[PDB]
RNA sequence: GCUGGUUCCCUCCAAAGUUUCCCUCAGGAUAGCUGGCGCUCUCCGCAGUUUUAUCCGGUAAAGCGAAUGAUUAGAGGUCUUGGGGCCGAAACGAUCUCAACCUAUUCUCAAACUUUAAAUGGGUAAGAAGCCCGGCUCGCUGGUGUGGAGCCGGGCGUGGAAUGCGAGUGCCUAGUGGGCCACUUUUGGUAAGCAGAACUGGCGCUGCGGGAUGAACCGAACGCCGGGUUAAGGCGCCCGAUGCCGACGCUCAUCAGACCCCAGAAAAGGUGUUGGUUGAUAUAGACAGCAGGAUGGUGGCCAUGGAAGUCGGAAUCCGCUAAGGAGUGUGUAACAACUCACCUGCCGAAUCAACUAGCCCUGAAAAUGGAUGGCGCUGGAGCGUCGGGCCCAUACCCGGCCG
RNA sequence: GACAGAAACCUCCCGUGGAGCAGAAGGGCAAAAGCUCGCUUGAUCUUGAUUUUCAGUACGAAUACAGACCGUGAAAGCGGG
RNA sequence: GCCAAGCGUUCAUAGCGACGUCGCUUUUUGAUCCUUCGAUGUCGGCUCUUCCUAUCAUUGUGAAGCAGAAUUCACCAAGCG
RNA sequence: GUCUACGGCCAUACCACCCUGAACGCGCCCGAUCUCGUCUGAUCUCGGAAGCUAAGCAGGGUCGGGCCUGGUUAGUACUUGGAUGGGAGACCGCCUGGGAAUACCGGGUGCUGUAGGCUU
């Protein structure tokens, strides 16, 4: 048997709202930059981040995104945090002026860093403004339950790609 | 007319609203509460630092000299590599100029 | 577990992580019926934790693959041994079903148990399923179909599509 | 309400462990404490002199004054919504060194040696601690034997 | 210190019912929660978080063949003592004993017991204020310029875990100091829409979609609008959406049932019906069904005025047989007599028993007429497990405008 | 082991505390914190710091020192109830 | 209401039913203090209407340790007293 | 191999019984004038060296008790977070993570520092 290397990049979406949230869960959501409902962000996976996701399991849906998912997210809803403003990535000079020090110049190698995390994944992801995603067209299954029990919360392994397609 | 006696209900929210701040820390901590004998002798040492001044400056002069003479006696692919070198504004200037001259 | 849609058969293999005590632990495989591979692996961890001294964190999934049926075009009798939690106590049960696929038989069993005992897929704990020769079947509801010259009419055909001609002028016919 | 007594509720806290009563060993007295050392507080019922209050049991502080039989240490105590760094005087039997700082000292000296060396060599060395990474791809050899099947067992009312 | 009233607009921020003290409990002072005005910096620090090390704890669990305190039952020893006796004037000489005692076991426990002992949790650390060299001062400490402390001078940047975030700091300050509710923990009480606590979130101060209706329930929090999509909940008609040729079953109620909080029911039963578990017997032809025989020792004995197979108590086996029990019952002062068990005759395929679990029924009675929301619904418009499609919130996405 | 005994006194053995430590309970303690002796008055004079309740106010109580003058012991030490 | 030791000369269950155990009711009394102190007229009797059934009698029935007579248990039943 | 003096960790070192101890040592042992202390030279103190491993002590042994450390008990008990889950309730199942303790069955039975001897 060949056991493939377990994934090192994750996509996380806030599924539930603001009202009635425990302090620890609220703090971890602030640390993951999911302050509004249907924000998405890329998280690179290690013991610490996995435990944080475990803590905030009921409030998020997360999985392993495809390269196509990365492309769709970055092109369709890609905004940059320039001068702590939300500037739309409409050309390459915006990326170059804020990230050229990391020899990532264009949209293609921004996507390459995010997909194959590389070294300056922290800086690239922090440059990326959190994605604002629409409501899931067609409808969720059950917001309040784990995906294993036929809900939507928890850890989809790779169905997050269908979720991303349906939510863009 | 009995009423409620004790409660700590909203107190965690009240405290964390302005936050639980770790106590202020400074590089130098005050000398209050230490052993009086210890403090007396330390103040004597501070008082008499002055009388050993000239020896320290002489030794420091010799040390700086000796270390001065010591230090004096001691004294991805190639395609992308070339393309990045050319695209460099200061380093690729000559290459871009040569390409322009070649296109003539 | 939620028995969503038609179930599927999954071969799931797994083992403990290599420890300094033992270079390689034994491999364990299991047949699991689940809507998809995520819940299949979840159920694998549930069952192997129940049986052996294993956990999701201290073990790893090695191969999780769907198992296709070797004869999806011949009708078969399936015997199912299972175990469920009623309102008062848990019981072992043996049941007979008759269809094309093992996964179809298992999902039919889930529907039947829900309909007849109000049991639910989380309480139901499937343990064994075997294709049974036609002479070893025990229940009349499946044995009465073991007639080579089987013959029956369709007596009372209830009208469907009763809203397309919503206001008709003919009394519908039920004999055909 | 409760009583404002000093040792209220310390019944299991200040007692000695099982079969460890009697005379206190001498290494506890013989260990030396410089100022600035990180110290764990743990009250002992055998000695009633210089005994810390029950709210500092299990806490960790920093030595600032060393005296003949006790040390003065600075510990953080949390009151309603503020934290106070306050001084206590604890006799030696209620005191230990903490190994948390020792781990850091070992790690920093090892980084220092690995930085001074392997610098003239010119190679790059990782000095930070990255967290536990996801596992890498590998093969599992089922040499010979086939993975043996598991099935749930039938219920038996062993109660 | 107690009632009532307290006069224009818009914009921004926005609480408390808690701590300590008071002849204090309908009130104040005080800390906390708020606002306003700034200032010092920035373009190293911090955190209602995880990780890597390192300590701390005596709750849940468990234990009583481990301490303390309970507590059940049998064993095996003995003269270690007492008792009921007997042979013994007596005799640890002996007999049984009953006891206490001791030794191994055994049933059940503990908020104010405990050898063990979690989960969640509480500290600390994760560097530049750090490491590494050299030299001066000391009246402290000293076998020893020993120790320790403090000063000088120089050298080391891969800023030494993850992630996120601009921080620090000073004045002046109003209102508040009746709280209430919910998941899990929990004390008093039979219990309470009762009284009292812990943690978190709400209501108060808050509108909006759903729960028909509702302060706190589920979703979601709000500038004025257009388009799209969803949450929870729904899609016979009221009423937007199944007017799908939806899938598989269960259920008939002369009181059906019909969705968190929530607005009603239990023990016990049913040959009503549907699943299942275990044990029997059946082609040497089972269960029905339609019939024959129930016979001798022996009217057996201890027994009763009389009981003979039929009221009562130990007994309760034999040859005849395909078969008959020293008898299951009916009836007699006892018989008689009939019948039941046994096995054959006819026909010929599945049949009995004990449990167990789903829906339905009995249990099930209050006062104006009556409420799955109503109508109404039974090839469900009921219950269980499921699939597509569809409906809409002030939520989410795109756009316009105001601040 | 005379009187002597259920229980007076003497001797040996076992004895982790099942005793005692003024009092309520909890903790602690065995060449001792218990028992018996010897000497004594640290239950004395003085200025600060800190802990406990806490508002980090007071009182009360307590803890480490420091400076005198003493007690005790061969001494290290211990002692300002 | 459920179980069934016993009573009922026989016989657990015609009629009862101990030791136990499960409910309903709000015509008793308690428990609480949610509404009402800038007032909702307190006990009884009289008068008058309506409603409930947990049925005393009357209509129709089933069981008795119902021969008849009288009398007990139960069912549909609040129409009329 | 081992002991003595002083120890560190304080049962893997304890307890009961049996066996063996070469050399040095450690002890038992012989006495009371002196120092010293008792009702008693028994203890303590002092002065010795005829004898002795009998004991203490060291090593070893016991299908030893105890103690230390594993397996099982057991993914059981319990528990973080979740659900418009079940149930009249009492309570229970699942998802997400963590995870014990008896009984029973094994293994082991002191390491070690400073100074000084013995093994001519
Ligand atoms: C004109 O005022 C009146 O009618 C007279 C009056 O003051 C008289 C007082 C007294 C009854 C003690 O004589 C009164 O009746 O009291 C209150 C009243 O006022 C209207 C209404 C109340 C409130 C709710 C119903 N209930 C009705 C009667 C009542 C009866 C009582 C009782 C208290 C009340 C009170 O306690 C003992 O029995
Ligand atoms: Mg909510
Ligand atoms: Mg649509
Ligand atoms: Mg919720
Ligand atoms: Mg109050
Ligand atoms: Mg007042
Ligand atoms: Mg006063
Ligand atoms: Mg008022
Ligand atoms: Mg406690
Ligand atoms: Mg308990
Ligand atoms: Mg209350
Ligand atoms: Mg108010
Ligand atoms: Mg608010
Ligand atoms: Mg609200
Ligand atoms: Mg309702
Ligand atoms: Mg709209
Ligand atoms: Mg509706
Ligand atoms: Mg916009
Ligand atoms: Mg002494
Ligand atoms: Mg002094
Ligand atoms: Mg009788
Ligand atoms: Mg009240
Ligand atoms: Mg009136
Ligand atoms: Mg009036
Ligand atoms: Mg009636
Ligand atoms: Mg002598
Ligand atoms: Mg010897
Ligand atoms: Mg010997
Ligand atoms: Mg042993
Ligand atoms: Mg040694
Ligand atoms: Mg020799």
């Amino acid at each position: 048997f060949y056991v493939p290397a377990e994934p090192k990049l994750a996509f996380v979406i806030r599924i539930r709202g603001i009202n009635g949230v425990s302090p620890k869960v609220r703090k971890v959501l602030q640390l993951l930059r999911l302050r509004q409902i249907f924000n998405g962000t890329f998280v690179k996976l290690n013991k610490a981040s996995i435990n944080m996701l475990r803590i905030v399991e009921p409030y998020i849906a997360w999985g392993y995104p495809n390269l196509k998912s990365v492309n769709e997210l970055i092109y369709k809803r890609g905004y940059g945090k320039i001068n702590k403003k939300r500037i739309a990535l409409t050309d390459n000079t915006l990326i170059a002026r804020s990230l050229g020090k990391y020899n990532i110049i264009c949209m293609e190698d921004l996507i390459h860093e995010i997909y194959t995390v590389g070294k300056h994944f922290k800086e690239a992801n922090n440059f990326l403004w959190p994605f604002k995603l629409s409501s899931p067209r067609g409808g969720m299954k059950k917001k309040t339950t784990h995906f294993v029990e036929g809900g939507d919360a928890g850890n989809r392994e790779d169905q997050i790609n269908r979720l991303i397609r349906r939510m863009n | 007319a009995k009423s409620k006696n004790h409660t700590t209900h909203n107190q965690s929210r009240k405290w964390h609203r302005n936050g639980i701040k770790k106590p202020r820390s400074q590089r130098y901590e005050s000398l209050k509460g230490v052993d009086p004998k210890f403090l007396r002798n330390m103040r004597f040492a501070k008082k008499h630092n002055k009388k050993g001044l000239k020896k320290m400056q002489a030794n420091n002069a010799k040390a700086m000299a000796a270390r001065a003479e010591a230090i004096k006696a001691l004294v991805v692919s190639r395609k992308l590599h070339r393309l990045a070198y050319i695209a460099h504004p200061k380093l690729g200037r000559r290459a871009r100029a040569r390409i322009a001259r070649g296109l003539r | 577990m939620k028995a969503s849609g038609t179930l599927r058969e999954y071969k799931v293999v797994g083992r403990c992580l290599p420890t300094p005590k033992c270079r390689t632990p034994p491999l364990y495989r299991m047949r699991i019926f689940a809507p998809n591979h995520v819940v299949a692996k979840s159920r694998f961890w549930y069952f192997v934790s129940q049986l052996k001294k294993m956990k999701k964190s201290s073990g790893e999934i090695v191969y999780c693959g769907q198992v296709f049926e070797k004869s999806p075009l011949r009708v078969k009798n399936f015997g199912i041994w299972l175990r469920y939690d009623s309102r008062s106590g848990t019981h072992n049960m043996y049941r007979e079903y008759r269809d094309l696929t093992t996964a179809g038989a298992v999902t039919q069993c889930y529907r039947d148990m829900g309909a007849r005992h109000r049991a639910r897929a989380h309480s139901i704990q499937i343990m064994k399923v075997e294709e049974i020769a036609a002479s070893k079947c025990r229940r009349p509801a499946v044995k009465q179909f073991h007639d080579s010259k089987i013959k029956f009419p369709l007596p009372h055909r209830v009208l469907r599509r009763q809203h397309k001609p919503r206001f008709t002028t003919k009394r519908p016919n039920t004999f055909f | 309400t409760n009583t404002k007594g000093k040792r209220r509720g310390t019944r299991y806290m200040f007692s000695r462990p099982f079969r460890k009563h009697g005379v206190v060993p001498l290494a506890t007295y013989m260990r030396i404490y410089k100022k600035g050392d990180i110290v764990d507080i743990k009250g002992m019922g055998t000695v009633q002199k210089g005994m810390p209050h029950k709210c500092y049991h299990g806490k960790t502080g920093r030595v600032y004054n060393v005296t003949q039989h006790a040390v003065g240490i600075v510990v953080n105590k949390q009151v309603k919504g503020k934290i106070l760094a306050k001084r206590i005087n604890v006799r030696i039997e209620h005191i230990k060194h903490s190994k948390s700082r020792d781990s850091f000292l070992k790690r920093v000296k090892e980084n220092d040696q690995k930085k001074k060396e392997a610098k003239e060599k010119g190679t790059w060395v990782q000095l930070k601690r990255q967290p536990a990474p996801p596992r890498e791809a590998h093969f599992v050899r089922t040499n010979g034997k086939e993975p043996e099947l598991l099935e749930p067992i039938p219920y038996e009312f062993m109660a």
